[PDB]
DNA sequence: AAGCAGTAGAGCATGC
DNA sequence: CTCTACTGCTTCGATATCG
DNA sequence: AAGCAGTAGAG
DNA sequence: GCATGCTCTACTGCTTCGATATCG
């Protein structure tokens, strides 16, 4: 659905064979996994902090789960993502978390796969809330468990089946296991060629710390042709400007939010004053116009809200630099009106053939004037795995108005004589690259989270993100090997 | 529920229970904790109402306390706003005495959110806030009277805008709005009364209109306001007939033609006949020999209708009641009873009293 | 920084009597006139603007000597336009029955820049003209009307009713002339000022003579009115070395408006006596008040709150180290596609307006990016407060001037995946061959970009980039109605601004054809209700009892219908 | 100010 | 008297606040 | 925060 | 003029976004 939380279950090996790694000038698998569950609390925190995550340790001695089950430890419940159940996670960490996990937790025990994974459905039973995706890390890295037996290989093959057949999807993050990663033996079947460690862990431990929203529409509109012909859109939007999330008031000597009430009082007898004896104002020099909070948002209302079409248009018309607003994406909504994504459709291929645009006026909100707008069409781009990068419909291009734009005074036109046309065009050779999309990062946003990471876990000191906007001044300069001294002789006069 | 239970037995603990629900109510975030938190304190206002708790219920601080709200309304959502003002209402009708320097200020209050809920041409109306002041400007009407020769400024507006509220709408569900209207109408016509003998065909068009309703509660509602219309509109007649004949005999031409036909459905007939009787001091003043052909031909439609045509078996006796109260109005108007038709009407009245146990 | 403007206005015989099909001529100069003066007056400008008719039944102009120089009025002078202009352009003009001299009426006009503006010190110095073309002229005053204000720097705008070629509503780009829109006279007159006006110039006073109808929806009023925007000085620095020293200029941004509504209070109407505090309570059971200093910002990590201080804010915090418009690399076209531009604005980057080298540097530049068809990718920061941020600075090649537009580009944070389901590999989505050929139909039937009889020539009807802001005047006319009339309600819309904002009838009336196919080609069935109904509209609903065969002989005696 | 999931009770049909 | 500061002020981006 | 342009300290 | 469910409408909570007022 859309307000259904993604659930994570992470599932940790800690039973024997993670706490003698053969290097010694290496990570242990049980750090390796600790590791990664550490960055997938930290990357979910603030990248989507309404996911539910667990963290369970199955192949320990002392036990924590609701059934009483043998050797199964539940650390934390599926809830949201905080600074205590990092904190928490730290004790584990490194080559002494060994020895702080050991005095607490059990080592070595004998255990049944079909329990622990009854004790992580019953996590997924217990959440009140509505899950899109469930979900089971399996951090292991013996393959073929309960090796010396068949009644627990069977009874774990079957409870899979039980798993599965609720929704829930386990894979496995298969650790070292020397002499191979053989995952035919038991963790085929289980789950929905000898390894080594894996593809998953290593960009698993990349966090990436970036806000995602999921998709709403913004706006569902009626796209009329005169008055009759109706057709339902949704106006989606592709781009939006990250910004950074607002503070919060609090109480210096509790940390608790704090309440704020703003009221109107004149200052004549002191007594409350209601929204019902203000009004509004402008004062020009003497005049004094006087309106009211509800005839303020008289003036604004011209349209009704929608998309009034108004004919069509050559693209060629459409100047790249007539730019004002982030464009929006229409798509067509079959349930408000019946038929509506055939007419879009048919309007969408039949626009994809010459280059026309629909031009309209749009209208989002109810007192808001109408932008003139361009329903620009465009087809779908996709590949063999089915991965879509532009889908299909119109991009809704805002054009300015006639006081939106500005005017320039008046420049010389003073061209270059070819030499130089030609030697900058090598200089602009020389610094190619390929810009994709999602290259570049906000520094302010990532130092920001960062920070907020460095102060709420209060670790040592901020990390500092290393920068990306910047430019690389040797890289650039040892690019253009000496070149830029003779192109500014030949272009600059020899001085200053 | 407990306390609808048990009653005034709940007294010695009803200043706990007060500050218990003030309490819920500042510092509980849910509307759907604030909403019975002023549910408790209404019901507990209306119950310990005429009793010496009212001191210990600090009226005047509860005042401030929900007064303060609607400055800082700041997204109060809707079905919290209906109960505060229908709190505030009701602190004007139960306890008056630590509320009269600050009625004035709760009018301002009720006549600026009617204006801004009714007469926006913005947004769509909130009918909970709607309902909300209309309840609380009918408690707040109660002791603190804003009549039409006082100022009628106040009551003219209070006049348009129940007016606006009790009008018909085709598709309409969601009857609060209608009733809260209808039902300050029907407490306090008297209130607004120049404002009720201009607005005179549309006010009985609409509330005959109303009357016919498929809701028990809007019906009711309805039939209590028109016989309250009814009621201040000929005590208006009666003191001035040099100028309002021609209303009187709308009046009575109206109350005919629905006695005349037989579309009855017994409440429509109940209806004409009480207010047919009703319209008799006028008739007494204008002509003075009216009054004696009503309850001439009164009673000998009562007659007629459940006396000695003995069609008796059916819905007959169900507007019996109503038939005696117009020949009860129409006998105090009229001097020197004809002596002819007095078994009669003693004969309808203890027949009234025989079929008492069937209603 | 500052200009003048001197208006004048036609009241002759023929400006206000005809009024055959179309609105009247004079009172379209009331209309142009209050919207060129209604901005001037609700912009706050620094402006002077004199108003001076012609036709009128007085005079009193400087030289007034003979037949010359007659009916000729200066109603004021240069001077800051309050609303007694505003009410007077309304109500203190009434037309005139007298035909009066035009080319006249400049050289009355040139004689106030040099006697009102004896001291002062300006910038700009323009004369507005609305006439009719329609009264015997003198053809005196020829050379002199021309070497006179070439000699003392003077602007000049010319208006017709009519410019150089469905009911005429007030003109909706459609028919900007009629049948027969133009006397002789007329004609005579519109030969002299185009001939004067290409003589005093060349090739380009043709652009300053404007119908009524094509200035009510444009902006040409205040053409050589408006101010130059203030440059961004920087240095474009495409390595650690390399240094172009640049100024850039905000070529589009949504101008909003200026000027806030105060809030004043009922009954008192004063901004003074009202005054509002925003206090901080805690959550206990008596709301204590707490003070501006026991309170820390934080911030929400998770499912706490964690305090972060404010000294501690600006202390952790990313550090922009000032201004920068560098250079990360020259990527190609096509690979910034359109439809990730992301900020408010649009940069221009010009050189240094002085600089011989920089400007044939960033020539050379400009055209380097022309020729490869690759655009660069830059690092813009406006200053040491301002964010940094990345965009795309691509060739504007043009042969009037040449510049760099810059326009901000997301970052990863700013960008949405969103799948969607696709319609082209739909099944039951997919059109039938005849609805094809239908939305075909409609598509050819309303275009709005018709090629005229030239070579590839693609001029377009109605155009959407040229129509002022309609926000701005329904501002500036309600604001007019109740600092006139300060009691009756708000006004509705004019009729010009639906007639600006309508496509016109050419492509109305034509495509009613295919409107009326695709209606019945294409089942469309909704099921809501409810949308945009008002408390305005829910609650505004209007808008002797003793008498109660020989009767029918008492109806049939008296008066009564047909008999039997 | 609007999308979007979730629910509670208002209003009404129905009962032979 | 002929050249550099103070105020103005004008702008603009980031921030907080509200429907 | 940031900067250019009218009027006042400088021997 | 009563009793019992059933449908579905209208409201709330949460969350995003955009318009407006304000501050270094
Ligand atoms: O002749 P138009 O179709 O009306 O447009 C022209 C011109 O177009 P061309 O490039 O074909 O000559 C410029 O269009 P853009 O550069 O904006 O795409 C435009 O420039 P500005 O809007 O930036 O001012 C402006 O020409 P100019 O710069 O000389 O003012 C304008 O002519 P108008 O000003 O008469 O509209």
């Amino acid at each position: 659905k859309y307000s259904g939380r993604d659930s994570l279950i992470f599932l940790v090996d800690a039973s024997k064979a993670m706490f003698e790694s053969q290097s010694e000038d290496e990570l242990t698998p049980f750090d390796m996994s600790i590791q990664c569950i550490q960055s997938v609390y930290i990357s979910k925190i603030i990248s989507s902090d309404r996911d539910l995550l667990a963290v369970v340790f199955y192949g320990t001695e002392k036990d924590k789960n609701s059934v009483n089950f043998k050797n199964i430890y539940v650390l934390q419940e599926l809830d949201n993502p905080g600074a205590k159940r990092i904190l928490e996670l730290d004790q584990f960490k490194g080559q002494q978390g060994q020895k702080r996990f050991q005095d607490m937790m059990g080592h070595g025990s004998d255990y049944s796969l079909s329990e622990v994974l009854w004790v992580c459905a019953n996590l997924f039973s217990d959440v009140q809330f509505k899950m899109s995706h469930k979900r089971i890390m399996l951090f292991t890295n013996e393959d073929n468990p309960h090796g010396n037996d068949s009644a627990k290989a069977s009874r774990a093959r079957t409870k899979a089946g039980d798993l599965r057949d609720t929704g829930i999807f386990l894979d496995l993050m298969h650790l070292k296991k020397p002499g191979g990663f053989d995952i035919s033996l038991f963790y085929r079947d289980i789950i929905s060629v000898h390894f080594e460690e894996s593809s998953k862990l290593e960009d698993l431990l990349r966090k990436v710390r970036a806000k995602e929203t999921r998709k709403r529409a913004l706006s569902r509109l009626k796209l009329k042709l005169n008055k009759d012909i109706v057709i339902s859109v949704g106006i989606y939007n592709l781009v939006q400007k990250a910004l950074k999330p607002p503070p919060i008031k609090l109480y210096r000597e509790t940390n608790e939010p704090v309440k704020t009430k703003t009221r109107t009082f004149n200052t004549s007898t002191g007594g409350l004053l209601l929204p019902s004896d203000t009004k509004r104002s402008q004062i020009y020099g003497s005049r004094q116009i006087i309106l009211e909070k509800e005839e303020t948002e008289e003036l604004k209302r011209f349209d009704d809200p929608g998309l009034m079409l108004m004919g069509f248009k050559p693209l060629v018309l459409l100047k790249k630099h007539h730019y004002l607003r982030p464009s929006l994406f229409v798509y067509p909504e079959e349930s408000l009106v019946i038929g509506s994504s055939t007419l879009f459709s048919a309007l969408l291929i039949k626009c994809l053939e010459k280059e026309v645009a629909a031009l309209c006026r749009y209208t989002p909100r109810r007192n808001i004037p109408p932008y003139f707008v361009a329903l620009v069409p465009q087809e779908e781009e996709l590949d063999d795995q089915k991965i879509q990068v532009t889908p299909p419909g119109f991009q809704l291009v805002f054009l300015p108005f006639a006081d939106d734009k500005r005017k320039m005074p008046f420049t010389e036109k003073i061209m270059a004589t070819p030499e130089q046309v030609g030697k900058m065009k090598a200089i602009v050779e020389k610094l190619r690259f390929t810009y994709r999309s999602d290259s570049f990062e906000n520094p302010v946003l990532q130092q920001h989270f960062r920070n907020l990471e460095a102060l709420a876990l209060d670790l040592m000191e901020p990390e500092q993100a290393v920068d990306l906007t910047l430019p690389k001044v040797e890289a650039m300069n040892k690019r253009l090997g000496s070149l830029v001294d003779e192109f500014k002789e030949l272009v600059y006069p020899p001085d200053y | 529920i407990f306390l609808e239970k048990m009653g005034q037995k709940i007294a010695p603990y009803s200043v706990e229970i007060k500050n218990t629900c003030t309490s819920v109510y500042t510092k509980d975030r849910a509307a759907k904790c604030k909403i019975p938190a002023l549910d408790l304190l209404i019901k507990l206002l209306q119950t310990f109402r005429s009793s010496r708790l009212m001191d210990e219920f600090k009226i005047g601080e509860l005042f401030s306390k929900f007064y303060g709200e609607l400055a800082l309304k700041k997204k109060i959502p809707d079905t919290v706003l209906e109960k505060v003002y229908e709190l505030l209402g009701l602190l004007g009708e139960v306890h008056p005495s630590e509320m009269i320097n600050n009625a004035e200020n709760l009018f301002r209050a009720f006549l600026g959110e009617l204006k801004t809920q009714m007469t926006s041409a913005v947004r769509e109306p909130k009918l909970p806030v709607l309902a909300g002041c209309l309840k609380g400007l009918s408690s707040l009407l109660c002791n603190f009277t804003k009549s039409m020769e006082e100022d009628p400024q106040t009551s003219r507006e209070i006049f348009n805008f129940v007016l606006k509220a009790i009008r018909p709408q085709i598709d309409l569900k969601r009857y609060a709005v209608p009733s809260a209207g209808l039902r300050l109408f029907a407490l306090h016509a008297s209130q607004f009364s120049t404002c009720l003998l201009d607005n005179y065909v549309s006010l009985f068009e609409v509330l005959l209109k109303w009357c016919a309703h498929t809701n028990v509660e809007l019906k009711k509602a309805a039939l209590s306001a028109l016989e309250s219309f009814l009621k201040q509109v000929s005590n208006m007649v009666a003191k001035n007939a040099e100028m309002h004949k021609n209303k009187l005999q709308y009046f009575m031409e109206q109350f005919y033609g629905i006695i005349r036909n037989v579309d009855s459905n017994n409440k429509e007939l109940s209806i004409a006949i009480r207010g047919y009787g009703l319209f008799a001091g006028p008739c007494k003043v204008i002509n003075a020999k009216d009054v004696d052909f009503m309850y001439v031909e009164l009673i000998q439609r009562c007659k007629q209708m459940f006396l000695t045509q003995t069609d008796t078996g059916d819905d007959r006796v169900y507007q019996m009641p109503s038939f005696l109260q117009s020949v009860a109005s129409v006998l105090l108007y009229l001097d020197t009873v004809p002596e002819v038709y007095t078994p009669v009407l003693e004969h309808l009245v203890v027949m009234q009293i025989d079929s008492f146990p069937q209603y | 920084n500052k200009a003048a403007v001197v208006l004048c206005m036609d009241v002759g015989f023929t400006m206000s009597n005809s009024i055959p099909g179309i609105e009247s001529p004079f009172e379209q100069a009331k209309k142009v006139i209050t919207m060129f003066v209604q901005r001037q007056v609700f912009a706050e400008n620094k402006d002077e603007i004199a108003l001076v008719l012609f036709g009128t039944d007085g005079t009193d102009n400087p030289l007034s000597g003979g037949d010359q120089y007659q009916n000729i009025t200066v109603h004021r002078h240069l001077m800051l336009p309050d609303f007694d202009l505003l009410e007077d352009i309304e109500s203190k003009i009434q037309p005139g029955s007298q035909q009066a001299d035009f080319l006249d009426a400049l050289i009355v006009s040139m004689d106030v820049i040099q006697h009102e503006t004896i001291g002062k010190k300006f910038e700009k110095r323009h004369i507005e003209i609305f006439t009719d073309l329609s009264s015997r002229f003198s053809k005196s005053q020829l050379d002199i009307i021309i070497h006179s204000l070439k000699k003392c720097d003077i602007s000049l705008q010319f208006f017709l009713p009519f410019s150089l070629g469905g009911p005429f509503r007030l003109g909706g780009h459609g028919p900007s002339f009629p049948l027969k829109g133009i006397t002789e006279q007329q004609k005579e007159g519109l030969e002299i000022v185009k001939m004067v006006m290409i003589s005093l110039e060349g090739e380009d006073g043709l652009d300053e003579i404007y119908s009524f109808s094509e200035s009510l929806r444009k902006l040409c009023v205040f053409k050589k009115i408006e101010r130059h925007s203030i440059h961004w000085p920087c240095r474009l620095t495409i390595g650690s070395n390399l240094s172009i020293r640049i100024a850039a200029y905000k070529s589009i941004l949504q101008e909003r408006v200026k000027k806030t509504w105060t809030v004043v209070d009922a009954k008192t109407l004063k901004k003074e006596d009202i005054q509002k505090e925003t206090v901080y309570c805690l959550n206990d059971d008596d709301e204590t008040e707490v003070l501006k200093e026991d309170i820390i910002q934080g911030f929400r990590y998770g499912s706490d709150i964690v305090p972060f201080s404010k000294v501690d804010e600006e202390q952790m915090k990313y550090k922009s180290e000032g201004k920068c418009f560098s250079v990360l690399g020259f990527c190609k076209s096509s690979q910034v596609q359109r439809r990730f531009f992301m900020g408010n604005q649009v940069l221009k980057v010009f050189a240094a307006r002085d600089d011989e080298a920089a400007a044939v540097a960033l020539s050379s530049l400009i055209h380097a990016l022309d020729d490869l068809d690759m655009v660069a990718i830059v690092r813009y920061a406006y200053d040491k407060r301002a964010n940094p941020q990345v965009g795309v600075a691509f060739p504007h090649i043009k042969h009037n001037y040449e510049c760099l537009v810059y326009v901000q580009l997301p970052f990863m944070e700013d960008l949405r995946q969103y799948m969607f389901s696709s319609l082209k590999n739909s099944k039951k989505y997919a059109p039938t061959e005849a609805q094809l050929n239908a939305v075909d139909a409609l598509i050819d039937s309303m275009s709005l970009a018709k090629k005229d009889e030239k070579t590839d020539t693609l001029e377009d009807l109605f155009p959407t980039t040229k129509i002022p802001n309609p926000r701005f005047q329904r501002l500036f006319q309600c604001l007019l109605h109740r600092a006139l009339h300060p009691r009756e309600p708000l006004p509705p819309i004019q009729q010009h601004i639906w007639n600006m904002l309508n496509p016109p009838a050419e492509v109305t009336t034509k495509s009613q054809i295919p409107l009326s196919k695709i209606k019945t080609l294409f089942p469309l069935i909704e099921a809501k209700k409810k949308d945009q109904v008002t408390a305005q509209e829910i609650f505004q609903d209007n808008h002797s009892v003793s008498s109660l065969a020989e009767n029918f002989r008492v109806l049939v005696k008296q008066k009564k219908a047909s008999f039997e």
